[PDB]
RNA sequence: AUCUGGUUGAUCCUGCCAGUAGUCAUAUGCUUGUCUCAAAGAUUAAGCCAUGCAUGUCUAAGUAUAAGCAAAUACAGUGAAACUGCGAAUGGCUCAUUAAAUCAGUUAUCGUUUAUUUGAUAGUUACAUGGUAUAACUGUGGUAAUUCUAGA
RNA sequence: AUUCAUAAUAACUUUUCGAAUCGCAUGGCCGCUGGCGAUGGUUCAUUCAAAUUUCUGCCCUAUCAACUUUCGAUGGUAGGAUAGUGGCCUACCAUGGUUUCAACGGGUAACGGGGAAUAAGGGUUCGAUUCCGGAGAGGGAGCCUGAGAAACGGCUACCACAUCCAAGGAAGGCAGCAGGCGCGCAAAUUACCCAAUCCUAAUUCAGGGAGGUAGUGACAAUAAAUAACGAUACAGGUUGUAUUGGAAUGAGUACAAUGUAAAUACCUUAACGAGGAACAAUUGGAGGGCAAGUCUGGUGCCAGCAGCCG
């Protein structure tokens, strides 16, 4: 059966160049709808580019048939890319996950460096001579 | 403690902010500034919880650092800057102005004002004295010091201040028959007219107030703020005009009228 | 002061070794795979071979261990090795069920002669993997089984996890064992070396563990019966003073 | 730390344990209404105890005392909404005369039996727990749900079940397949 | 909790006639010496000297209970296993 | 807003023992399928502690010749080390001591200090001065050993 | 309510402060003049605070009736010291101060309060512990820096413990988080993360075992499966007792999507998943108190039962 998408409590927000609203979805006879599908259908209704649309926070009603979530649409792809959190941009494929080392290893490195005064090019020579 | 404290646990926050119990362990501690901690409203609480323009503390900072917000005509960027009673807040995008004023329930209301009224604020006179070289000055409730007041100004009077320049333009004497706004205690947010004042030397003076439904009540002089003549406010009043209703009256109005 | 007094016997590199016996309850297991996984947590590859008794020093805990592996062919030999232990390590299989005619009888018998202390261990739990939640179903079943015989114990360790395997090793080093009443009111030693001298004389050296030895008392060896000793010496010498009793059964 | 979560106990135990006359009266209720426990009866008598306590207090106040008017009317309004109190008895003195059977009568389990749909209170309970009954659009699977007077018109089979119009269940489908396989020899 | 010193039988008070089974125990935390009753008949075979036992009060807030003169406590667990489980044959006891 | 069993040959009393219900009161035994929610080395020892972590910080805007990287002849992007400035007196843990002490409500400073925030506020006394100065850096070293540090 | 605010006169001072600083822009007038900001600085006010302070209020004890004043106890005058009041300290002087309306002494398995349990009403018992206030960092003393500390993830000494060593020396403080030993009736992982709440810094960006997430967890609390319905036979006023038949469903497993910092789980869902529905509910009792056996086998005042009567 047809999915029906409705938007509620629409607020325009010039301070962050976006519109923000509640998303309410009817979907009889299917489990739910993917965030990827919602972003495409919201893009055409608000005349936006797909990369400017962000959608999050869904739960489906007990007994099924309905879901509710939250949505944002930005005035441009450039503005979305600066105000949006990085973790969401990764979900959409607009950014790459950074390869930092684990939290405990980073802390242990810091504490070793605290024991060296200066830049340590000296001392390295001194140990080699010992 | 060995010095000043930097944190504020939730539950210890002022109740009129209407923070929920469970969303976190801490609350925003207001910075030092014009208004006392217990009776200020931090900007983060205004933008996030009242207007809903921001979802997070992180987003609030993204707004302020663009310099979109100014208080009494000056740009502020401290997340916990303490706005307070009678202050003017301006958002230039969206083109909106607000004055912070109390509900009859004793909460800060969202009250919009015209671009004209945003020019000025009222101030209660806290003391008047001679400064160095013999120059007189007044101190207002929000901590401004103004040089060379009119010789007739006395304590408990109210003064009209132009936000540009900062000079005094008018004043109203404390007297019987004036309108007053109540700013503390059990009767916070009510409006009425002065009936008479009780002198108590070495103690607290008491003031008798009557509202337009001719109910009467009493408050300490410390809590009284003069705002105009009988029936002529110097500022726009919030919806409901400071008339207190009994819980029975409130129940009827909602379900009978608005509840259709 | 009493707690120090008691721990002194194992105090350090001069102190006595704790005696560990490994007993796999299933023919599947091979006891040397258990010993291997333990020593990986010692963080010293220098610790880690066609023999069945091992001496080890774990510098990480300043601890001395003696490890005994019995030959699982000989039921009577299993009971003998356990009789001298401080800790018995029981190996359980996640794949194959314990046999009533042999595996159970080991446990039941060891209880009834007395046990100094016990640990339950698994080493092959990955062999049933589909997801880790399927492993935990099996582990809960084994804990219920083991607790039937040793109801003081509520946890069975999985040696395939570094944290568990390290947890076992620490226990063997740091914790004092229970006594065995009938054993410790006698003397006993485990032989380090044995040698013969000519009309015969047999020399043994080791470490005393029980109440102690006296050269006027008789000395039992389980397969050979009673014997008499002529000297004690400390590595002062204590000859048999012969104002003593002798190998006779009457009067 | 975060503020504490509040909670409370919702039932009370009788003080004489083996009183023969009480034991019989309770078992008659369980058989008539299809309950599983004595606890389900203790819950209702605990609620009714608090209602009487509140009303009994207000009746000591003067008439036209503002508190008696405000809180008294709210209490009555609330009991009429669920149909526990008749709209003819709309007075604080009749609140004291309520009894346990008046509350049991309003449970979803018994309503689904009075309406038809089910042929015993025991058949009714199974249907609810197995997700066949809906109240308006919402599926409800709790037997102790109290039916408000407006809701009674809207009790029906759920759209996503057999009896309600969906595909047959797992066992019906299995049988048809196996028969077709044998018939599709 | 205490250590079992020795095993005793106590003659019941008249008019009843029975030899009831008890043990001497030394409490670990005090060194004080106490006599405890062992319930459930043949259960006395499960306790032996230098076993460690957990004791509970005999229900009468420091008075002696029934026939038994001067006995104020009962055994609950021995060597870490409960006597009720042993008596019903639900667990097994290791020796030491 | 409720009680019942036990002193006698039998009775009415005084009186206690036992029974009965709860506990955001702890421990322990037997048993244990589902959803929401949730305390947790206080009691005895404010006893003793292996190992790792829990406090640092830069903007257009104090100091750059890294012999760093990346590509307007005094300099001009990015940026390690070090100097300078601010912070480390908040937070988190525990309950040993303490009986007009701490604490609660209510007062006072005409009896005193106050980084920071906010508002006011100094015509009155060379087209720009020193090293009575040094870190990082370069280079030569001591000690089994530490966030040791010397001479140039 | 003032010897208040403030002003004036004569001097003092080892002489306080009164811009030798930084970014962006490049306008006006015939080499002179100019804008928007950052950081510093004197004094007054304000804000976040601190210190001291008035009145009334506390558990058991007389097998504690007199206590304080040498060596400050109560008060007066002067000085010193302090940010400042005051026996806070010193000199001289006076002889006072508290108490049967319980002083002083002793005990507390005593941190205070908001509060908790049980209540017809009046009461009794508890509060180490999520918020507010106080104290401490093995035990005592002393002190540097600073607006603020008598700081302990700062220093110095002594007392008690205790680590490394080449034996000359060096280093130490988990009543922070996780973890170990001991103790005992008695209490969890040497895991993931700054996404949320907020805090600090020269700061939108860095950091945070504060805090959040998951693991262990029958402390306490809420909802709630373990079966429903026909036919046949027999009995009975539509209800019982036993041969037989189709339907319904989640416990569990799982493609997927959702959830989330990334995950696990909940909510949703294709496929699979009941006939001893083995997909088998326990814990205590059956003389009385106190719901419920004149049943049947065993045993020998013993083994045992028994809160009490037995």
């Amino acid at each position: 059966d047809a999915v029906t998408i409705r938007t509620r409590k629409v607020i325009s927000n010039p301070l962050l160049a976006r519109k923000q609203f509640v998303v309410d979805v009817l979907h009889p006879n299917r489990a739910n709808v993917s965030k990827d599908e919602l972003r495409e259908k919201l893009a055409e209704v608000y005349k936006a580019e797909k990369d400017a649309v962000s959608v999050f926070g869904f739960r489906t009603q007990f007994g099924g048939g309905k879901s509710v979530g939250f949505g944002l649409v930005y005035n441009s792809v450039a503005e979305a890319k600066k105000f949006e959190p990085t973790y969401r941009l990764v979900r959409y494929g607009l950014a790459e996950k950074v390869e930092k080392a684990s939290r405990q290893q980073r802390k242990q490195k810091k504490n070793r460096d605290k024991k060296i005064f200066g830049t340590g090019k000296r001392l390295a020579k001194k140990v080699a001579r010992r | 403690a060995r010095g000043p404290k930097k944190h504020l646990k939730r539950l210890a926050a002022p109740h009129h902010w209407l923070l929920d119990k469970l969303s976190g362990c801490y609350a925003p501690r207001p910075s030092a500034g014009p208004h006392k901690l217990r009776e200020s409203l931090p900007l983060i609480v205004f933008l996030r919880n009242r207007l809903k323009y921001a979802l997070n503390g992180r987003e609030v900072k993204a707004i302020l650092m663009q310099r979109h917000v100014k208080v009494d005509g000056k740009v502020r960027t401290d997340t916990t800057y303490p706005a307070g009673f009678m202050d003017v807040i301006t958002l230039d995008a969206t083109n909106e102005n607000f004055r912070l004023v109390y509900d009859v329930k004793g909460r800060f209301a969202v009250h919009r004002i015209t671009d004209e009224e945003a020019s000025y604020k009222l101030g209660k006179v806290k003391k008047v004295q001679l400064g160095k070289k013999g120059v007189p000055y007044v101190v207002t409730h929000d901590g401004r010091t103004i040089r060379y007041p009119d010789p007739n100004i006395k304590v408990n009077d109210t003064v009209k201040i132009d936000l540009a320049s900062g000079k005094i333009t008018d004043f109203i004497k404390f007297d019987a028959g004036k309108l007053v706004y109540v700013t503390g205690g059990r009767n916070l947010g009510r409006i009425g007219t002065i009936v008479h004042k009780e002198r108590h030397d070495g103690g607290f003076d008491l003031v008798h107030i009557k509202d337009s439904l001719d109910n009467t009540f009493v408050t300490r002089l410390n809590n009284v703020f003069v705002i105009g003549e009988q029936g002529k406010p110097y500022i726009s009043l919030p919806k409901g005009k400071g008339i207190k209703l009994s819980i029975a009256e409130e129940r009827d109005r909602r379900r009978a009228q608005q509840g259709l | 002061l009493d707690s120090i007094e008691n721990r002194k016997l194992f105090e350090g590199k001069n102190g006595a070794a704790k005696i560990i016996t490994i007993v796999p309850l299933v023919n599947d297991l091979d006891p040397l795979d258990i010993l291997y996984k333990l020593l990986k947590c010692a963080d010293d590859e220098g610790i880690m071979d066609s023999k069945r008794i091992f001496n080890v020093h774990i510098k990480k805990f300043k601890s001395n261990l003696k490890i005994i592996i019995p030959d699982m062919t000989n039921f009577l030999n299993i009971l003998d090795c356990a009789k001298v232990a401080d800790f018995v390590v029981f190996g359980l299989s996640g794949v194959q069920e314990v046999d009533e005619e042999f595996g159970e009888q080991i446990i039941r018998a060891l209880e009834l002669q007395g046990i100094a202390s016990y640990i339950g261990v698994i080493s092959n739990l990955s062999a049933v993997h589909e997801k880790e939640k399927f492993q935990l179903d099996v582990k809960q079943s084994l804990e219920s089984y083991f607790k039937h015989f040793f109801p003081s114990e509520e946890r069975v360790y999985n040696l395939e996890k570094n944290s568990d395997a390290l947890n076992v090793l620490r226990t063997l080093c740091q914790r004092l064992p229970r006594s065995i009443n009938w054993r410790d009111n006698r003397g006993y030693v485990v032989a380090d070396f044995v040698d013969f001298v000519e009309s015969g004389d047999l020399v043994i050296e080791g470490t005393v563990r029980g109440i102690g030895f006296n050269a006027n008392r008789l000395v039992h060896i389980p397969d050979f019966g009673d014997f008499q000793l002529n000297k004690i010496e400390k590595i002062t010498v204590f000859e048999s003073n012969m104002n003593r009793d002798t190998l006779d059964e009457y009067a | 730390p975060r503020a504490p979560r509040t909670y409370s106990k919702t039932y009370s135990t009788p003080k004489r344990p083996y009183e023969s006359s009480r034991l019989d009266a309770e078992l008659k209720l369980a058989g008539e209404f299809g309950l599983k426990n004595k606890k389900e009866i203790y819950r209702i008598s605990f609620q009714l105890s608090k209602i009487r306590r509140a009303a009994r207090d207000l009746l000591t106040r003067d008439e036209k005392d503002p508190k008696r008017l405000f809180e008294g009317n709210a209490l009555i309004r609330r009991l009429v909404r669920v149909g526990v109190l008749s709209e003819d008895k709309k007075k604080l003195d009749y609140v004291l005369a309520l009894k346990v059977e008046d509350f049991l009568e309003r449970r979803l389990q018994t309503q689904v039996y009075k309406l038809g749909l089910a042929k015993s209170v025991h058949h009714a309970r199974v249907l609810i727990t197995q997700r066949h009954i809906a109240v308006g659009k919402q599926i409800v699977n709790i037997p102790s749900f109290m039916v408000r007077l407006d809701s009674e018109k809207h009790i029906d089979f759920a759209p996503t079940s057999p009896f309600g119009g969906a595909r047959p269940g797992r066992v019906a489908r299995r049988n048809a397949a196996r028969k077709a396989e044998a018939s599709g020899e | 909790k205490g250590i079992v010193l020795e095993k005793l039988g106590i003659e019941s008070k008249q008019p009843n006639s029975a030899i009831r089974k008890c043990v001497r125990v030394q409490l670990i935390k005090n060194g004080k010496k106490v006599t405890a009753f062992v319930p459930n008949d043949g259960c006395l075979n499960f306790v032996d000297e230098n076993d460690e036992v957990l004791l509970a009060g005999f229900g009468r807030k420091g008075k002696a209970k029934g026939d038994i003169p001067g006995v104020r406590f009962k055994v609950v667990k021995v060597s870490g296993v409960s006597l009720l489980a042993l008596w019903k044959e639900k667990k097994e006891k290791p020796r030491s």
